[PDB]
């Protein structure tokens, strides 16, 4: 296997590389939140409609209560995960009527009122990209079938699936409220009352946060808006074509379905008895020398139930950890701006937008990536009148003839005046100082 | 019921899931095939002569009714054992292929007619399989097979090269070479005839007296039964929690008309979890299917027992019009029947809720029912159900040239509680398991 | 309050109590008491009963140990989170949003609790907002002026520059703004004057 | 130093070793060796062991 592309960097003691252009890049991150909630009827799984097996199972009484207690704890934890992931704010901010956002186009992430479910285009694509193999109402299993669907088998063997507390419309409403808050109020709605601000000034705040002066935005607003719209459309057509994404939600669903199917099909084991059917044992033997066979079957099925419950608890711990990470990212990247490296996408973080997904959340991270760098000659300081001068912010660069001072992330040369630099000491201790002149206004 | 599931007399406020405790079967039916001929026990227990043990006689038995109460007057059996089936369950079963193997053996060798035995009869004359199913019957016949002067008409094999296979017969009379010199088909030194005759005098010991042995071999194969027990059929009961007996297969559940095609020489059709569902009625040739009598998916919503005693019942994935059929409300107590229908009936995506009224308001979730529906105890007092409210509706005045600036502030303190450690425990296994 | 510490204690007590009360199970034997088995039966045909009891009690102990390990993992995760919060909010000031309380974090104080810790977070919450009219930049002499920190606001007649989190209007001088380019590319620029000291 | 990597390795090795040495338990049978049971008993009344 190949580690990656071989590369090298031209390093010297008096050379810098300064970017001259930039790109706005949006990336997707998918995080699971919850999983399926299940309930097990032990006396119906082990002894289906048998009174003698129930009387024998009455000795093993506390095990059923223990298993049901563990499963109910798992289910309420599954509800609580969504509760602290999505219900961050308690004000349902309505979407604005006017859509003058300085050229930015949020049509594909805002809800569409035409659909019966108030969901965006991306949310509809995300729901259509997950199969979500179930809705089987009782009564359809009754008659006209021999339970090939295996949901009837799960229901007849005492295994049920509980619906989640929050339906999809409420989660969509929460995401819509967060989206309306984050584009009309900035980060102010996450720390108190929402204060309105024009979107261009908000993006100027973000650019000042990442270390770029705000006049770059006011000079390249049209280019930035075009890049953002094009990249949003690129994500839309990427998600509308391939189904290789959303693997985590899909294989959580697959794991739960496979566990339930294995628990159903483990009922065909003899467990060291003469048969795997209770009816044959009850119909071929009298009351004595039949308790041993039923005892073996009871022990085997109890072991299977305990194994299933233990595996469910182990999976629930990991799901809870993922939900905690999702809640942290929701609070730290949607409701604010994060200085942590690679926490919310490659590059320097600007914004984030949430979208719902089947048992999960999808973050669209908007980030800033520098591009089109150039070589320059660089000095640590300038000795003008026998004293050293250091830049207040940015670095000194040279284009071969003259020296300028510029900001670090964008190329914007300026005349070296006394308002850009400060004086500290004489030009005798700094290694590599360069003679030049400092203008005075 | 929810007091009984928690095994306590006090119930806290919330929702609970309960086990089945309502319906109990009352009726039982039998659906044996109609066979009228009595089985010929006499023709095999009352024959004028039997076969030798080395040439034991095998006879097929079919299309008869095994009553075996007609043998109580004629013969008394000294040995009667059964393997794979209890003796008291013989009247409730139907077999597939019954084979009767009959012979006469010495009274001291009756113990060798058993699986896993060894000796002379079990090695060279008659051997049973290890997984043998069926019964072995043996009785004394000293007054029939023995006569004055000696009855020498019964023979047994004394020598053989190797032990017999199960259910194998050998009637060859070749000369056995005990020594190293070849026999050349003539008797002599170290050359013996393999068969020897019993001497059955009427005055010898009990261990040297003739005994008659009959071995019955059966099987519960998935095929139409030919040999049945002495039981009378019963009329079909449908749409009720009943016990059923179909060709010796016992079960419990609800019988309902169904349809499927079935191969003729097969009888039983199972499910994924090895549960029998396809049978052929031997009297009407109608294939019905069996559904479980128990129903799961019943939840009880209650406040605390310190508060009140009213409850609400949620049936999962059940239409509100089909609730009484699904829970068999006809054969229930009226106190359970009042929760089957009524005025307080609500249909939610989680199922059917009975016992709480549906208000048009919206509050915070007190008791979570599911699918956006919650319930609470409000004001007399009653239990109400509603859709939970996400929060206060709000809007923000956005324009392209307007900003909002704070002019004052507040200092706010708040708590955050976090667990750190828990209880450290240790066990003593040799004291917990085997105390002193 | 303090529901988490209380139900951790309750969970441990309930687990120990059910481990004690599980000793009254036959596990398919003739009795749940070893003394009755040892008193009514000889050395042989009594080892099977004791073997059934031993298997059942060993299964109970293994189940208890497994659930204890599963609970211990979650407790350790919570302890790691508490240690991180103590390091990042008591020993310093945190810029992470909603990590140590609603609003902008100022201070935090720790308190002990039975098997737990309680953090008192002291935060700053703005209040009593007012509407204003804003502008991206100011064109004074054919060139654009952008504020150094804060934004331009207007009370209807005049223009001021102020900090973002508090209302404190000031005269727009050359020491509050900086010049970059002409007033031709900035959308929504506003004609005004800039004082010079 | 490096106690964490060392005791992870030690824990894995100890788990494998105790899984190997748990094969010497009778589990309520007459012997811990399958060959003895198959050599002293027939097809029936040896399936329980
Ligand atoms: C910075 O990059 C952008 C994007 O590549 C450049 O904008 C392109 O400019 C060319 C020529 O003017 C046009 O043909 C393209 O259509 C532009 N792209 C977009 C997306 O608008 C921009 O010119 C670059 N700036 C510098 C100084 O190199
Ligand atoms: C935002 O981008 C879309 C995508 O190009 C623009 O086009 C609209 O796309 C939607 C699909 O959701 C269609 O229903 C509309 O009919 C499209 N409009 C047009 C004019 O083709 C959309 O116009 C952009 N928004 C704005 C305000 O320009
Ligand atoms: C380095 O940059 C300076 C400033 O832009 C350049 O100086 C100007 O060069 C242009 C020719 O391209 C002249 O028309 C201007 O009069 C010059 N300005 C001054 C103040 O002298 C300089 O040429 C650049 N050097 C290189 C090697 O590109
Ligand atoms: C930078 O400029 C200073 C002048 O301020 C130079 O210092 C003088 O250099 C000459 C030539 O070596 C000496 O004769 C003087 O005695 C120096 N004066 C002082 C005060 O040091 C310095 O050499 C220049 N450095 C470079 C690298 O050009
Ligand atoms: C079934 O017949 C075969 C064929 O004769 C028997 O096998 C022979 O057994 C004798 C006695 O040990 C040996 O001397 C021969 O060498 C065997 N021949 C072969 C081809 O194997 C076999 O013993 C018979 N089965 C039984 C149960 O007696
Ligand atoms: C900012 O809020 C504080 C807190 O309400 C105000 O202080 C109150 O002022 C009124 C009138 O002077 C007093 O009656 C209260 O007793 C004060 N409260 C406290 C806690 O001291 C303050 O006046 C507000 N400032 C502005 C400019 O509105
Ligand atoms: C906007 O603010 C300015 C500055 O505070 C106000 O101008 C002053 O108004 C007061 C009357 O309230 C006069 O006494 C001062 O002489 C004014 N100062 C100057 C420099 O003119 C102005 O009135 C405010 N406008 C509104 C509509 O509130
Ligand atoms: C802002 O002020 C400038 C003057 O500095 C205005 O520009 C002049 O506008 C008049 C009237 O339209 C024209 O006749 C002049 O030719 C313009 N001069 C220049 C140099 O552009 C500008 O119109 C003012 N803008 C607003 C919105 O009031
Ligand atoms: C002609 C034989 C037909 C066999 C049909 C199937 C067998 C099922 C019934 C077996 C009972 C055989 C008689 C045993 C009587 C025991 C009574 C006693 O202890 O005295
Ligand atoms: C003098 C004894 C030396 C042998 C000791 C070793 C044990 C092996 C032989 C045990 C069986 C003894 C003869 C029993 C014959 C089978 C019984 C029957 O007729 O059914
Ligand atoms: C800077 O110079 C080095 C050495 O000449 C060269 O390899 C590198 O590509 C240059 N950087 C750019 C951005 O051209
Ligand atoms: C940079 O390295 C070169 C190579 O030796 C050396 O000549 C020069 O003096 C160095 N400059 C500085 C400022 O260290
Ligand atoms: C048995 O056979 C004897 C002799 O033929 C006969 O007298 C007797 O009636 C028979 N008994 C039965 C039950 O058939
Ligand atoms: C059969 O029963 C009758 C009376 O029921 C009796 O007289 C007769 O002796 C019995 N048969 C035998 C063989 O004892
Ligand atoms: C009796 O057996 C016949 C033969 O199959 C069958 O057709 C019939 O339904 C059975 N029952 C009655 C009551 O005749
Ligand atoms: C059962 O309820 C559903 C609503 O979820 C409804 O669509 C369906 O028609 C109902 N069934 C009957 C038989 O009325
Ligand atoms: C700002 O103006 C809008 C529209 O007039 C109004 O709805 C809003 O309440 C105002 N804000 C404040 C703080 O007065
Ligand atoms: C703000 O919006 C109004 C109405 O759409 C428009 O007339 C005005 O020119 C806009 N101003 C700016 C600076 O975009």
């Amino acid at each position: 296997m190949s580690l990656g592309a071989e590369n090298s960097v031209a390093y010297s003691n008096n050379s810098i590389a300064i970017p001259t252009n930039f790109t706005i890049s949006v990336t997707t991150e998918i995080l699971p939140v919850s999983m399926t909630k299940t309930s097990v009827d032990c006396t119906m799984y082990i002894c289906g409609d048998s009174t003698e097996c129930s009387n024998l199972l009455l000795q093993y009484g506390s095990f059923c209560t223990q298993l049901n207690r563990a499963l109910t704890g798992i289910a309420v934890e599954q509800d609580k995960n969504t509760q602290e992931v999505f219900a961050q704010v308690k004000q349902i901010y309505k979407t604005p009527q006017i859509k003058d956002f300085g050229g930015f186009n949020f049509s594909q992430i805002l809800p569409d009122p035409s659909k019966p479910s108030k969901r965006s285009f991306i949310e509809d694509l995300l729901f259509n990209k997950v199969t979500l193999a179930d809705i089987k109402q009782y009564g359809d299993c009754l008659g006209d079938i021999a339970a090939r669907d295996l949901i009837c088998a799960q229901k007849f063997n005492g295994l049920t699936v509980l619906p989640p507390l929050l339906t999809d419309e409420m989660i969509a409403q929460y995401t819509s409220a967060l989206l309306a808050g984050t584009i009309t109020s900035g980060w102010t709605f996450g720390a108190g009352a929402a204060l309105q601000i024009p979107f261009a000034m908000q993006m100027a705040y973000r650019f000042n946060g990442i270390g770029v002066t705000q006049n770059v935005l006011y000079e390249n607003q049209k280019l930035i808006a075009n890049q953002f719209n094009s990249a949003i459309g690129k994500i839309q057509d990427s998600l509308s074509s391939t189904a290789s994404a959303l693997g985590k939600l899909q294989d959580v669903v697959n794991q739960n379905a496979q566990a339930l199917n294995t628990l159903v099909k483990q009922l065909s084991s003899n467990f060291g008895a003469i048969s795997s059917v209770l009816n044959d044992i009850l119909s071929r033997l009298d009351k004595v020398e039949a308790e041993v066979q039923i005892d073996r079957l009871i022990t085997g099925r109890l072991q299977s139930l305990q194994t299933y419950v233990t595996q469910q608890l182990i999976r629930a711990a990991e799901i809870r950890a993922s939900a905690n990470l999702a809640a942290t990212k929701m609070s730290e990247c949607v409701l604010g701006q994060s200085k942590r490296v690679d926490f919310c996408g490659k590059g320097y973080h600007l914004m984030s937008f949430p979208q719902s997904a089947p048992h999960g959340v999808v973050f669209l991270h908007v980030t800033y990536v520098p591009a089109q760098e150039k070589n320059f000659t660089t000095a640590p300081a300038i000795c003008h009148d026998g004293k050293a001068h250091f830049p207040r912010e940015g670095v000194f660069v040279s284009n071969g003839t003259h020296w300028f001072v510029t900001q670090r992330n964008f190329y914007e040369p300026q005349i070296i005046t006394t308002d850009n630099t400060f004086v500290s000491g004489n030009c005798d201790v700094v290694i590599g100082i360069v003679n030049n002149t400092v203008y005075d206004p | 019921e929810t007091k009984c599931t928690l095994k306590s007399f006090t119930v806290e406020k919330g929702i609970y899931q309960t086990s089945n405790f309502r319906v109990q079967p009352t009726e039982s039916i039998v659906r044996f095939p109609n066979i009228t001929n009595l089985c010929p026990f006499g023709e095999v227990f009352n024959a004028t002569t039997f076969a030798s043990v080395y040439a034991w006689n095998r006879k097929r038995i079919s299309n008869c009714v095994a009553d075996y109460s007609v043998l109580y007057n004629s013969t008394s059996f000294s040995t009667f054992k059964c393997y794979g089936v209890s003796p008291t369950k013989l009247n409730d079963l139907c077999f597939t292929n019954v084979y009767a193997d009959s012979f006469v053996v010495r009274g001291d060798e009756v113990r060798q007619i058993a699986p896993g035995q060894t000796g002379k009869i079990a090695d060279y004359n008659y051997k049973l399989p290890d997984d043998f199913t069926g019964c072995v019957i043996a009785w004394n016949s000293n007054n029939l097979d023995s006569k004055v002067g000696g009855n020498y008409n019964y023979l047994y094999r004394l020598f053989r090269k190797s032990n017999l296979k199960p259910f194998e017969r050998d009637i060859s009379t070749e000369i056995y070479q005990a020594g190293s010199t070849p026999c050349n088909g003539v008797e002599g030194f170290n050359c013996y005839f393999p068969l020897q005759s019993y001497g059955f005098h009427p005055t010898n010991g009990v261990g040297y007296q003739p005994y008659r042995v009959v071995v019955l071999s059966f099987e519960l194969l998935n095929a139409p039964a030919t040999v049945c027990g002495p039981k009378k059929s019963t009329n079909l009961i449908k749409n009720k929690c009943v016990n059923f007996n179909f060709n010796g297969l016992t079960g419990t559940g609800v019988l309902t008309e169904s349809n499927k095609k079935f191969l003729p020489f097969q009888q039983f059709g199972r499910d994924i979890a090895d549960t029998t569902d396809a049978v052929r009625d031997p009297q009407t040739l109608e294939i019905l299917d069996i559904t479980p009598c128990s129903f799961g998916g019943v939840s009880v919503i209650t406040p605390g027992t310190n508060a009140s005693n009213q409850v609400a019942v949620l049936y999962q994935d059940v239409n509100c019009t089909e609730v009484p059929v699904a829970i068999h409300a006809n054969q229930l107590t009226p106190t359970w029947r009042v929760y089957s229908t009524g005025s307080n009936v609500f249909q939610t995506r989680a199922g059917c809720l009975i016992g709480a009224e549906h208000v048009n308001n919206s509050y915070e979730c007190d008791i979570p029912i599911g699918a956006g529906i919650c319930a609470s105890y409000q004001t007399s007092q009653s239990i109400i159900a509603y859709t939970m409210s996400l929060g206060a509706e709000n809007s923000v005045a956005y324009s392209n040239n307007s900003i909002a600036i704070p002019t004052n502030f507040t200092i706010s303190v708040t708590t955050e509680i976090l667990p750190v450690s828990m209880t450290k425990t240790s066990v003593d296994c040799t004291m917990y398991i085997c105390g002193d």
